[PDB]
RNA sequence: UGCCUGGCGGCCGUAGCGCGGUGGUCCCACCUGACCCCAUGCCGAACUCAGAAGUGAAACGCCGUAGCGCCGAUGGUAGUGUGGGGUCUCCCCAUGCGAGAGUAGGGAACUGCCAGGCA
RNA sequence: UCCUCCUAAAGAGUAACGGAGGAGCACGAAGGUUGGCUAAUCCUGGUCGGACAUCAGGAGGUUAGUGCAAUGGCAUAAGCC
RNA sequence: GUUAUCACGGGAGACACACGGCGGGUGCUAACGUCCGUC
């Protein structure tokens, strides 16, 4: 609510105005953001995962849930429903204030900060990268960090095309490649 | 896509009723407006319908969907199929959820006459 | 340029294909438009000699059949699989 | 021991309440009107009548039905 | 009753797939949270409530494209039931049933009932 | 002893000391009901990754799985919650 | 077509078939070797 509205004002308009549409709705919309996590070593030890669940659920709103084995090799030596990881579904004011907030601050402040890639996408226009070194969120602090972690991020929006993607950067501002 | 999923569910009962061979209510529901129709066991033959979009029995509710509509739809199309004597017909839900509007509509229709 | 004769069809069947084939000769087909395909009888060596010249393969075959003219082309050439007999032929009325 | 198999009775017969129609090992065949399956994917007719086949569906899968005489 | 839209059946690649166009008159579709109807292996994930605030946009109805793909003759060819012959590993004679494949052709399908809208 | 494909010739049956194989298991859930979901494989991004832990998206549409050797079937699922 | 068809009662015989024709399997797509379904 408190930045969807300031989007439809602002980041709505530019849009259009930039891609000629007709259709009030033709501008791309949001439909949710994803935040999994697939280190793969909870074969090790499970206490990792759960309490990387723990500092998901409480940075987010709501609880992660836990993805079982998709398809097993005798290479890696998994086994099939064995849980490896879990994944957040933001979706409404808890995707709005967590996407905010990550903006805000956390993206800014980066180590080796080179920049977003604008053509790394599906191939539909969804933006879904990976990004190391938890530690650059607010919420995981030092009291709670255990190890040098990474996650994956993806935006699922409406748009089918990379071009909607890169107009919706461009509405971001896109600091810099 | 949600209506391909919904015919799919419902094609469950569909196919499980032409066995029996026996006439049946079925309600397809929106959130704009709600139909209704009692469906010959050939399936091809219904021997009455409804609409909440119909002024003549929207007249009397606020907006054609609701859950005093869906209720008064129901009651509306029990009292027809009695009347026209549809001898104890079967209920399907279309492969909706047992549980809103259809809920307040099956309850009508059995508190109408009904022994379904 | 290029005579040629055909005979009208008035048999049908497998018996009749053989007994074309054990009199040495064959049908053939001429199919294409709005008007009825039809079956026409050729003798064999006679056809063989017209056929062993190099320019049927794109030129047009003038059917001369119960005294009528009729300009087509030959499409597809049904041969024996080892030996050196034709038994069926089909032209197009281009 | 040789598994017995093919088809018991034919389209055009007659065909009693409970009779099998073909004993097949899977299900190259469905039951259509007053036909049911067993556990065993058997066609039993449940009804008096003339049996018939017929091919529709999708994969041009085959079924068999009774029309009553 | 001319046209559009949704549901209930037949048929099951002539209804299938790719591409362009068009659509909010009705209908359909996107939307907030939900302690309330309903419940989540968290999530309103599926389904429900207030309807248009706004639109025809994923999707969805329809038209063209015969592009991919599908159905498909007559005839011919292989094969085969009966009687006989030959140089009897196989072929032919008289006769009946007839392939597959391919060509012409077909077609962007069609049909019965209900409901709403522009007339 | 039982069971699966040919032989066994477009109905069924159909033999040689013919050519090819598995079993003496197995549940108080691996059964039923009801409410739901739906396959291997490749491609894009991916400190751990070597192509071959899993992860967000696209194609695929049962070549997967369907406890055993094998055969017929299973998408409406007989596969899973 | 003399009911040439089926059903019950009593009496049987055999329970070691060869050759030829038609479509096949084994055999080395060596066969006229060998075993099958039918006349």
């Amino acid at each position: 609510a408190k930045l969807h509205d300031y989007y439809k004002d602002e980041v709505v308009k530019k849009l259009m105005t930039e891609f000629n549409y007709n259709s009030v709705m033709q501008v791309p919309r949001v439909e949710k953001i994803t935040l999994n996590m697939g280190v793969g070593e909870a074969i090790a030890d499970k206490k990792l995962l759960d309490n990387a669940a723990a500092d998901l659920a409480a940075i987010s709103g709501q609880k992660p849930l836990i993805t079982k084995a998709r398809k097993s090799v005798a290479g890696f030596k998994i086994r099939q429903g064995y849980p490896i990881g879990c994944k957040v579904t933001l979706r409404g004011e808890r995707m709005w204030e967590f996407f905010e907030r990550l903006i805000t601050i956390a993206v800014p402040r980066i180590r080796d900060f080179r920049g977003l890639s604008a053509k790394s996408f599906d191939g539909r226009g969804n933006y879904s990268m990976g990004v190391r070194e938890q530690i650059i969120f607010p919420e995981i602090d030092y009291d709670k960090v255990d190890r040098v972690r990474g996650l994956d991020i993806t935006i699922t929006t409406t748009a089918k095309s990379d071009e909607e993607g890169r107009a919706l950067l461009a509405a971001f501002d896109f600091p810099f490649r | 896509d949600k209506k391909s999923a919904r015919i799919r569910r419902a094609t469950r009962a569909r196919r499980k009723l032409q066995e029996l061979g026996a006439t049946r209510l079925v309600v397809h529901r929106t959130p704009r407006h709600i139909y209704a129709q009692v469906i010959a066991p050939n399936g091809s033959e219904v021997l009455v319908a409804a609409s909440t979009v119909e002024k003549a029995i929207a007249e009397q509710l606020k907006y054609t969907g609701n859950k005093d509509a869906a209720a008064a739809v129901g009651k509306a199309v029990a009292e027809r199929a009695l009347e026209k004597g549809i001898k104890d017909v079967s209920f399907d839900r279309s492969g909706f959820q047992y549980h809103g509007r259809v809920q307040a509509l099956a309850d009508a229709a059995r508190e109408a006459g009904l022994q379904f | 340029m290029f005579t040629i004769n055909a005979e009208v069809r008035k048999e049908q069947g497998k018996g009749a294909s053989r007994r074309l084939r054990a009199a040495n000769k064959f049908p053939a087909i001429i199919y294409g438009g709005k008007e009825a395909p039809l079956a026409i009888e050729l003798d064999h060596d006679k056809v063989m000699n017209m056929q062993a010249k190099a320019e049927f393969y794109s030129e047009v075959l003038t059917i001369v059949v119960d005294g009528k003219e009729i300009k087509v082309k030959a499409q597809d050439v049904q041969r024996h699989p080892y030996k050196p007999k034709l038994q069926h032929i089909d032209f197009v009325r281009a | 021991e040789a598994k017995r198999l093919g088809v018991k009775r034919f389209g055009g017969e007659s065909v009693l309440a409970g009779s099998i129609i073909v004993r097949q090992r899977g299900t190259k065949f469905h039951a259509g009107a007053n036909v049911g399956c067993g556990r065993d994917h058997t066609l039993f007719a449940k009804a008096d009548g003339k049996v018939k086949f017929e091919v529709k569906g999708p994969k041009n899968r085959k079924f068999i039905s009774i029309e009553a005489e």
